[PDB]
Parts: structure tokens; C-alpha cells; sequence
RNA sequence: CAUGCUUGAGGUUCUAACUCUGGUCCGUAAUCCGGAUCGAGGACAGUGUAUGGUGGGCAGUUUGACUGGGGCGGUCUCCUCCUAAAGAGUAACGGAGGAGUACGAAGGUGCGCUCAGACCGGUCGGAAAUCGGUCGCAGAGUAUAAAGGCAAAAGCGCGCUUGACUGCGAGACAGACACGUCGAGCAGGUACGAAAGUAGGUCUUAGUGAUCCGGUGGUUCUGUAUGGAAGGGCCAUCGCU
RNA sequence: UCGCUGUGAAGAUGCAGUGUAUCCGCGGCUAGACGGAAAGACCCCGUGAACCUUUACUGUAGCUUUGCACUGGACUUUGA
RNA sequence: UUAAAAACACAGCACUCUGCAAACACGAAAGUGGACGUAUAGGGUGUGACGCCUGCCCGGUGCCGGAAGGUUAAUUGAUGG
RNA sequence: AACCCACUCCCGUUGAAAAGGUAGGGGAUGACUUGUGGAUCGGAGUGAAAGGCUAAUCAAGCUCGGAGAUAGCUGGUUCUC
RNA sequence: AAUGGGUCAGCGACUUAUAUUCAGUGGCAAGCUUAACCGUAUAGGGUAGGCGUAGCGAAAGCGAGUCUUAAUAGGGCGUU
């Protein structure tokens, strides 16, 4: 960071925005990891029981990318619009 | 001695030559005053810089009363 | 050991799949006499100058 | 010199313009009409204060 | 207005707290130290803690660079001309000048008009005031230095007026970076004009100061169990010879 | 391990040109070897060091002011 | 251990502080020196036998005195939001 | 004269000697010289005051630790194509 | 005629630990790899964790998109 004595870029420029804490416990599945869950259920201990996801999130989110291998039902996890609409395209049902 | 004194040069002049394409927005000359008049297809910044609005090939003619110097665009 | 982070400069840079983010100076104050053109023109955010990568991802250690 | 003041809506939101005046010469407070984004139309603005 | 209930401030006195580097008794064989008893002072002094003043007695440090050696003197940011060799740029403690502002109209628009100066005639004013005529074409003018411009006048006058608008922005010029400069066009609302149209400040180039921190006006953000708040974020803005 | 005049990081035993001169000691004198000694003390520089000064900055020992505590009784003047 | 002097001291002079558990000095303190002294005494400061003398200025900065008014700390907490 | 000191010249400077010697010199009953034992010391002591002395060391002793302090400064940096 | 070296022999200066980025060379591959630890103890277990498969925004959030904005306008970053 020395520029000769010159100020230097950190701290020439402001800084800006805030550390959100509420995505700490957050996660994201793709489409393509839905087929590696055990059985037809994908839940939060489910996607913990295979590694798709650490130990600490709370929330998880599926979104559309590439192609779900079989018809799983989606059990208290949210899911995009393209995320759904391709689920129930593979025979997949979306309750809760 | 009480002279140390000037300002940093403004890189002033023509910046595309006669036969040159334009485009849309390109600066042509930059000016104090008017040595060179806006003709057909340019325009006039508020500090006297003359741009292009629309494309084609710069002309460099002088013309008409007042023997102005003036610059336009023409086909390409 | 484990390297340290500057920490005035990851208030002051983002790291995104583009670049690394930062803001624009001269908005702070003494914004009366500028042109609201100039001020309008220093308002989103921009990447990084290719000159100022190197420095900046030594800082924020990077590289 | 010239004291720095505040031209502020004749709407409810809070939207402010910003310039300076002579205050010695012109004792007159400053009745501009102005546009108001907020509002999306001209309205008048009346000098306050800067600080 | 005496009263009853409290507290603030001062003075006077008393002894019982504390003080005695005062006497005499004991421990004891002892000018220490304790205990007892007389004597004096006495809620004072003194010590702890909180606080204002003083305090080179003592301490940790700072006290710029350029420079025909250093010091003394001068300079340090910005604008115009020459040096600068007919594209841009180009150094010296080289040669000359300016700025750290002004303007709510000195901005926008529509309409209208040409200056300085010379001569001749005319009441006092007389080389020079206001008026008439002829010539003149810019030798005038431009808020402010210099250069480059100025008849669609960019100069002058009047009516209406706030575009000195909000979100942007194709494309460029400059440039180590941070900054900088020009801008057609699109969308919202406007002002002048009968209309084509013009208007995103002023003939242009100077009139300026990063970040941090703190203050104010808004806000579909966040807000440490939860509902709020405090605090933080985003937009606008204020405070550094 | 010569002199001179030039050249040359600018005052040459060692370079160019030229002139002199058999090889080696001893006793003496100090003109040169920019001779020996001491990483110049003068001058400048280093965002070096010490010690000294003061109305440089920031503190501090000591001295001093007042609130609370150790700390009580009575009377009296005045205030709410 | 390159300076023996015109430098230091001195007897004499003056100012100033100190009433004794003295001022002052060394000690985180107890204590000790001053002093087993008591204003003809003790400390600090300047001048420097002796003779003749030592003139004007209190505006600056110190010190001494005064208490009326103006400002002024911890502390207290009326009022308002 | 002894004793204490150190004013001048010369020698010596790799010295007989890390401060002397030969010639002269000052005080020599006093604020004198000296032996033995004791007290005061490192931001401290002591000083008839030269910033002098505190073990050949003093504008802040020596010794061991922090410590391989820091050195934008000199010096050096080893076989071949 | 600026520095250093009287000579010989021996010694004497780019190292190590932990975090990373780039290149070469290998193991697996939309997956790769374990740390402390257990253990026959270089095997084997242990996949807590780290990186990758998705980005935009200060964030809530939405997601092949997102942010700015009155705007499915433009524009910034991202996607085969
Ligand atoms: C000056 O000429 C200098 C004298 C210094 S005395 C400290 N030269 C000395 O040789
Ligand atoms: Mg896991
Ligand atoms: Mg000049
Ligand atoms: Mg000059
Ligand atoms: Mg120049
Ligand atoms: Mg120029
Ligand atoms: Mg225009
Ligand atoms: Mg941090
Ligand atoms: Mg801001
Ligand atoms: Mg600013
Ligand atoms: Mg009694
Ligand atoms: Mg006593
Ligand atoms: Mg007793
Ligand atoms: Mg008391
Ligand atoms: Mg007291
Ligand atoms: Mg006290
Ligand atoms: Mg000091
Ligand atoms: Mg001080
Ligand atoms: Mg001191
Ligand atoms: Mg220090
Ligand atoms: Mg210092
Ligand atoms: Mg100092
Ligand atoms: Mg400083
Ligand atoms: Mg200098
Ligand atoms: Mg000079
Ligand atoms: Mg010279
Ligand atoms: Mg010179
Ligand atoms: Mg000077
Ligand atoms: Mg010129
Ligand atoms: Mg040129
Ligand atoms: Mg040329
Ligand atoms: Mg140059
Ligand atoms: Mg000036
Ligand atoms: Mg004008
Ligand atoms: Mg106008
Ligand atoms: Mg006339
Ligand atoms: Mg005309
Ligand atoms: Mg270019
Ligand atoms: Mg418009
Ligand atoms: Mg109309
Ligand atoms: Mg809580
Ligand atoms: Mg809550
Ligand atoms: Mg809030
Ligand atoms: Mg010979
Ligand atoms: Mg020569
Ligand atoms: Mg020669
Ligand atoms: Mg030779
Ligand atoms: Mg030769
Ligand atoms: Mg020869
Ligand atoms: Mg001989
Ligand atoms: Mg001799
Ligand atoms: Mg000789
Ligand atoms: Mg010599
Ligand atoms: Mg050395
Ligand atoms: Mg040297
Ligand atoms: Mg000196
Ligand atoms: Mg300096
Ligand atoms: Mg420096
Ligand atoms: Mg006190
Ligand atoms: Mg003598
Ligand atoms: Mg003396
Ligand atoms: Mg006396
Ligand atoms: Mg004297
Ligand atoms: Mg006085
Ligand atoms: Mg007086
Ligand atoms: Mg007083
Ligand atoms: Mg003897
Ligand atoms: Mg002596
Ligand atoms: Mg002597
Ligand atoms: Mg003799
Ligand atoms: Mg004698
Ligand atoms: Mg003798
Ligand atoms: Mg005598
Ligand atoms: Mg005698
Ligand atoms: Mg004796
Ligand atoms: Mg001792
Ligand atoms: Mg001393
Ligand atoms: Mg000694
Ligand atoms: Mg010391
Ligand atoms: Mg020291
Ligand atoms: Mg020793
Ligand atoms: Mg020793
Ligand atoms: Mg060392
Ligand atoms: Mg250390
Ligand atoms: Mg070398
Ligand atoms: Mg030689
Ligand atoms: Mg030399
Ligand atoms: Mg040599
Ligand atoms: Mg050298
Ligand atoms: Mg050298
Ligand atoms: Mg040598
Ligand atoms: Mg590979
Ligand atoms: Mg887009």
C-alpha cells in the first residue's frame, strides 16, 4: 500500500455499505444437486445428511441450474420461479 | 526574482484531419473562440469545441463572406 | 502465519465476479458549487483501474 | 461575500435545492418555481436556512 | 407577622472524636515505642478520594523542501502570453501579468438597434454635458489579467419568465492513479414564440481542498430472544489561508 | 622502482616523443613517492543521537483551592 | 593529563524568607539534618577590603496587599424534549 | 631545608615513564600536610565552580540482560556454458 | 596520485517455519480434499471444515438475471 508518501488508494476513497448478518445462515441449492439427497425428500437435515450444505444454515433457497434428476417433493425450503416450475416438470411436487 | 509563474497547457488543436472518419460525438477541434465555424453535420460545445453529429469524413472548407473557416462532414 | 487483512481497505473495496468495487471521491462536501452534472456523474460505483490491481490485491491479501 | 441558503418545496416531502445569495443587497427572500422529482411536477420553493 | 418541619451560609462557645517532636508513672536497667494519668489545642489541623490554579523542579518529542555549497532573502496551488524549434507536450532562483470572486439578473426566450471618434450649426457649460446634420466602419464594447473570438452580432434595450430542471446518456478529448473536459439523443415535467424552434447557467479559458470525523433533511434497508427503539447503511447537504 | 616536454579522472617511475645511464654497497640531507598514523573534528546530508534553554507542544513531582469521609453538642445572625 | 589567570573564594555590604513541631533539604513513609540552635539565630540571592558615592522610571514581567464587582471546577438537578 | 604544589626553558614523544627528568620556581604555624578506619554514587553523589571528579573510562561510570534494537547509509557476496 | 588487500592455510554471507499467488508436472473429476484425532500405526478410518458448480445489489431481497430509475427506457456488472 505505499505510494512513496503519496496517499494511497485506502485512503484516498470513502467506504461505503454494512456487513449483513442475516445472511450468515444462508444457502443456496442448485437443480442439478437435487438428485443426491437419499430418498424423494429434500429438507434441511436431509441436504445435511449429504453434503450439500454446512451445518449452521437455517434458510435455503433452490434456483434454476441445469436439470433435476428425479421427482423430489421440496419440504420448507423456498425455490425461484424458474426453480419451481421445472420441479413439478419432472414429476416433482413443492408442499410447504 | 518575481517572475516563477505559468499554467499547465490545455492540449488545444485539431484532433482529426481532413479525410478522417467520424462517428457520432467525435470532438474535432478545440478551441478558444472560433478559428473554425461549425458547417453542415457538426456541432458547437458551449466552450467552442467543435463534435460530430453524424458520420462521414471531415472537410476543412473555406467559404462565403467574412472568409471563415469552416468544418463538415460529407459522405463516405 | 496466517496473513492479515488491511482493514482499512476491505471497508473500502468489494470483491465481486467483475473486479473489486469501490466509491467515488469528491461527494463528501462542498457540493454547492459543483454541477449537478459532475455530481450525478460520481454517484454509482466502478471496478478497479488495471494499474491499481496489483497494489490493491497486496493489501487485501490476495496475491 | 455570498452566505449560502436553501430553497426547500412547497410540497410535503423534504426535497431542497441549494445555492447562495447577496444578502446585503437583495433583503428579498427567494420565491423560485422548481421541478420536484418526488412529486414529478414544477412547484414553488421558499429560501430557509443551510444549517 | 412569634410559631411549628427541613435545609443553605456565617459567627460564638463546649468536649467526647482526633493531634501533641509537653509533664510524671509503669513495662524497664531504656530521651525508642506502647499503656495510664495531668496539660494544651479541638471538630480545627491532618490523611484518603474527586476537583480548579500554579508548576522547565522533571520527562517524551517536534522545529519542511527547493537552492549554481549551507545560512539570509525569495518561492510552494490555479489562469494568460513568450521561451517552445508552423500537430500535442517540453526546463531554469528565465522574461511579463492575473485569481482564491461577481450576478435572481449581468440567466432563458421573442422582438427591436448599431459603437469610438472627427467636423460643422446651436441658450449660458466650451477642448469636453444635452440636440441636429455629414463622414467613419469597429480604431468601441465584453463584470474581472492576457490570448483567441464576436453580424444569426457573443455588443445594446424592452416584454414575459426560471432549462442556474430531475433520471440518464451513444460517442469522444485528455490522462500513472485519484480527478478532469465536450456532448447528440431518450423519458418526465416546464418557459418564451403564430410557428420552424431555442433553453441541462454567463464569449471561452482562473475564482480552489482527498479521506477520516461530527451535524442536519429524507428513506420499500438493517436493527444481537421477540415487538419497538438506540446505533448503522443509502440519497441530499454543512463544517479545514 | 631515471630526467624533460606533452597527453590523461584535469599536478605521471610506469602512457607518447625524446635525452641520458656499466652491476652493487656505506656514511649523510630530506625535494617527491599527493610518504606513515587516525573510515576528516571544518562544510553539507540522515524525516540520525545526546545534553542544554524558554512566554514551542503535551504531560508531570511538589505546592495550593473546594465537595465527601474520619466529624460531634448548644446558641445565635441571615436564606429558601 | 596542552589554559593558574583578570576566573572561584574571601572579610565587609544589602535585599528577602523563617516565631520553632521554624523556613529549607534527604526520604512513597517513619524519621533525619538545620540544632540538643531560637531573630545579635538559621536559609536563599546578588555585590565583593578601604575612601567618596550609589541619580530618574512601577509602563512590561515578577513579588506583596485588598476585597467590591465580572468570569470560573468537581457537585446539585428546576425546566423542557 | 624536609613536606605539599607545578610558573619557565630544554630533552624526551617507538619515552627510563600511557604525563617524567635536569636546571631555575611558589607556599612552608596554616583556609596547612599526612597515616589509619568510616560516610555519601549514577539523572545520582561531591564540587573555594574548571561540565571538574566518581578506579588510566564522564554534557551522565562499569557490568550483565531487553538484544541479533534500528541503520532509506558505507563495505562484501564464492563453479561453468 | 580515489577505496581495500604483506603472504599462505583453515573458516566466512539469500536459510527455516507458517499463510498464500503464478508456472511446470501428476491424481481424481461436477466434483476435489481432509484437520485434530483413532489406529497394525507412512496402511486404513475420520469429510467437522475449505474451495468449486451463479450472479446482481449497501442491504432486505430477487435470481439467468439483478441494480439505478416514475420507466418492460437507456446504462453498469453477470450468463452459451
Ligand atoms: C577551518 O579552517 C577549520 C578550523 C576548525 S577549528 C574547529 N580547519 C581546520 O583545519
Ligand atoms: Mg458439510
Ligand atoms: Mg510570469
Ligand atoms: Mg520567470
Ligand atoms: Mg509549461
Ligand atoms: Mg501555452
Ligand atoms: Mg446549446
Ligand atoms: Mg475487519
Ligand atoms: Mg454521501
Ligand atoms: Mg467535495
Ligand atoms: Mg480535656
Ligand atoms: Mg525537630
Ligand atoms: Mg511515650
Ligand atoms: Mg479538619
Ligand atoms: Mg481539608
Ligand atoms: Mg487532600
Ligand atoms: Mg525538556
Ligand atoms: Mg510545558
Ligand atoms: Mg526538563
Ligand atoms: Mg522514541
Ligand atoms: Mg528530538
Ligand atoms: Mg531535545
Ligand atoms: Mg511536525
Ligand atoms: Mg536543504
Ligand atoms: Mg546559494
Ligand atoms: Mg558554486
Ligand atoms: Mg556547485
Ligand atoms: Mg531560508
Ligand atoms: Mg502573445
Ligand atoms: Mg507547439
Ligand atoms: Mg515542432
Ligand atoms: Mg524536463
Ligand atoms: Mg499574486
Ligand atoms: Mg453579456
Ligand atoms: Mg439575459
Ligand atoms: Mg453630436
Ligand atoms: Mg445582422
Ligand atoms: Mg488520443
Ligand atoms: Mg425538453
Ligand atoms: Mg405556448
Ligand atoms: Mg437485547
Ligand atoms: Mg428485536
Ligand atoms: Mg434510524
Ligand atoms: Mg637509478
Ligand atoms: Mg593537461
Ligand atoms: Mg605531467
Ligand atoms: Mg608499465
Ligand atoms: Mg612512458
Ligand atoms: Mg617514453
Ligand atoms: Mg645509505
Ligand atoms: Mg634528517
Ligand atoms: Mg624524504
Ligand atoms: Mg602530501
Ligand atoms: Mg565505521
Ligand atoms: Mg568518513
Ligand atoms: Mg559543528
Ligand atoms: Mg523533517
Ligand atoms: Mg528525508
Ligand atoms: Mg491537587
Ligand atoms: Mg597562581
Ligand atoms: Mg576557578
Ligand atoms: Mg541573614
Ligand atoms: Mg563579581
Ligand atoms: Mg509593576
Ligand atoms: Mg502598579
Ligand atoms: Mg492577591
Ligand atoms: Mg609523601
Ligand atoms: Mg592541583
Ligand atoms: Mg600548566
Ligand atoms: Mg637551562
Ligand atoms: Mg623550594
Ligand atoms: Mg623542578
Ligand atoms: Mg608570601
Ligand atoms: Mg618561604
Ligand atoms: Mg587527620
Ligand atoms: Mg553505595
Ligand atoms: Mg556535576
Ligand atoms: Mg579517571
Ligand atoms: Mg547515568
Ligand atoms: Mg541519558
Ligand atoms: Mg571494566
Ligand atoms: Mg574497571
Ligand atoms: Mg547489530
Ligand atoms: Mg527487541
Ligand atoms: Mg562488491
Ligand atoms: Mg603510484
Ligand atoms: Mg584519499
Ligand atoms: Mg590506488
Ligand atoms: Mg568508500
Ligand atoms: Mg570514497
Ligand atoms: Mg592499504
Ligand atoms: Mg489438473
Ligand atoms: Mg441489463
Amino acid at each position: 500500500g505505499f505510494e512513496g508518501g503519496q496517499q494511497p488508494l485506502h485512503r484516498r476513497l470513502p467506504k461505503f455499505g454494512f456487513v449483513s448478518l442475516k445472511a450468515m445462515d444462508r444457502a443456496e441449492v442448485r437443480t442439478s444437486e437435487l438428485a443426491k439427497v437419499e430418498g424423494d425428500v429434500v429438507s434441511l437435515q436431509t441436504l445435511k445428511d449429504a453434503n450439500l450444505i454446512n451445518q449452521h444454515v437455517q434458510r435455503v433457497k433452490v434456483m434454476l441450474s441445469g436439470e433435476v434428476g428425479r421427482a423430489v417433493t421440496l419440504k420448507g425450503i423456498a425455490a425461484t420461479k424458474g426453480a419451481r416450475a421445472a420441479i413439478e416438470a419432472a414429476g416433482g411436487k413443492f408442499e410447504d | 526574482t518575481r517572475n516563477g509563474r505559468d499554467s499547465e497547457s490545455k492540449r488545444l488543436g485539431v484532433k482529426l484531419f481532413g479525410g478522417q472518419a467520424v462517428k457520432a460525438g467525435n470532438i474535432l477541434v478545440r478551441q478558444r473562440g472560433t478559428k473554425f465555424h461549425a458547417g453542415y453535420g457538426v456541432g458547437l460545445g458551449k466552450d467552442h469545441t467543435l463534435f460530430a453529429k453524424v458520420d462521414g469524413v471531415v472537410k476543412f472548407e473555406t467559404k462565403g463572406a467574412f472568409g471563415r473557416k469552416y468544418v463538415s462532414i460529407v459522405a463516405a | 502465519p496466517k496473513m492479515k487483512t488491511k482493514s482499512g481497505a476491505a471497508k473500502r473495496f468489494k470483491k465481486t465476479a467483475g473486479g473489486l468495487k469501490h466509491k467515488h471521491a469528491f461527494k463528501s462536501h462542498i457540493l454547492t458549487k459543483m454541477t449537478t452534472k459532475r455530481k450525478r456523474q460520481l454517484r454509482g460505483t466502478s471496478m478497479l483501474n488495471k494499474s491499481d490491481v496489483a497494489r490493491v490485491e497486496r493489501s487485501l491479501r490476495l496475491r | 461575500m455570498r452566505e449560502l441558503i436553501r430553497l426547500v418545496s412547497s410540497a410535503g416531502t423534504g426535497h431542497f435545492y441549494t445555492t447562495d445569495k447577496n444578502k446585503r443587497t437583495k433583503p428579498e427572500k427567494i420565491e423560485i418555481k422548481k421541478y420536484d422529482p418526488v412529486v414529478r411536477q414544477h412547484v414553488i420553493y421558499k429560501e430557509a436556512k443551510i444549517k
